[PDB]
């Protein structure tokens, strides 16, 4: 009988979803998990990643 | 910085500074911020806007 | 009815990061500035430092400082399917690509 | 300047007799 | 080498070959080769001799 | 009274030390994180590491 | 063109092209230190990151 006095309010709101440009999608910056852009058959890379 | 710090000590070694432009700078919080020195932190712990 | 009272006045600023140029007149007359060509002219290598103050911050908190270069990319093909990209940093390197 | 962005061999033309774009270099 | 390859193919792009000297060459493991030109290689999971 | 017949045996031995010659505890070969050894008052350096 | 043994691991060929990774270290004048760096058939610079 003294739980038909209870009370609800909201969940808070929470948007998730996709970063401002997909930041942080790719590796950048990140040593180990560098990009490669080279010549196929003359392996030279041209990202360095700092 | 660390908590309740009011001074920040910098450091830089004698470099030339041919071709410097200006200085920039903006505060942040350490658990905003992750470090991209390797591809997982299992210490960050936020996922709002960094 | 109205107490005694004293001003307290503030800013805010968001998504700005402060600008302290690196020029005598402290503005952009092209993105080499004048204070970079004085260091050509001779140099014994000066080392530099600052100090902050910060507000009190209960929270851990970074300083977060971008020392303004010239990173330049010169990238050119000889060949067919060759690429080859020469990576020079100016006054900063710190072990810098391709140097 | 203070972020770079200085860029650009370039003007663009139109011949004349209209315009008509494309001289196709001289 | 993929996984059973009997042949591998090597192609190399048109080059003055002016001052070269031999060929040499080995082979080695994937897993027991570390990636060079990236400081850290997360995938190298094997202390044994490289 | 059936773990009166269990047997042991030894943990394989397994040596553990530093590198050959301090193989891989600096960064060699690797952009990003290559050596300096320039005058100090010009920043040019005098290693070239690809 | 290499013809290898199967292996059931993944295994990587190392060919070593021999050149010359040839330096002259010059020092003009005090406290300043510079060089020329040179390979021959394979790229003098630039080259791989």
């Amino acid at each position: 009988e003294i739980n038909l006095v209870q009370q609800s309010m909201p969940n808070r709101p929470n948007y998730i979803g996709f970063r401002d440009n997909f930041i942080g999608l790719m590796y950048y910056n990140s040593t180990g998990n560098m990009g490669v852009l080279a010549g196929q058959a003359s392996q030279l890379n041209a990202v360095v990643d700092l | 910085i660390p908590a309740n710090a009011t001074n920040v000590p910098i450091s830089i070694p004698s470099r030339n500074w041919a071709a410097f432009r200006g200085w920039s700078f903006t505060r942040l919080k350490t658990k905003e911020t992750p470090s991209l020195g390797s591809g997982f932190d299992p210490y960050f712990v936020y996922s709002g806007s960094i | 009815s109205a107490v005694t009272s004293v001003t307290q006045k503030k800013f805010l600023c968001d998504r700005v990061m402060w600008r302290i140029p690196f020029s005598s007149n402290f503005m952009s007359m092209g993105a080499l500035t004048d204070l970079g060509q004085n260091m050509l002219y001779a140099n014994s290598a000066h080392a530099l430092d600052m100090n902050f103050e910060v507000d009190p911050m209960d929270e851990s908190t970074l300083l977060y400082v971008v020392f303004e270069v010239f990173d330049v990319v010169r990238v050119h093909q000889p060949h067919r399917g060759v690429i080859e990209a020469v990576y020079l940093r100016t006054p900063f390197s710190a072990g810098n690509a391709t140097t | 300047d203070i972020n770079f962005s200085s860029l650009a061999p370039r003007h663009g033309t139109r011949p004349f007799m209209g315009t008509w774009s494309d001289i196709g270099t001289s």
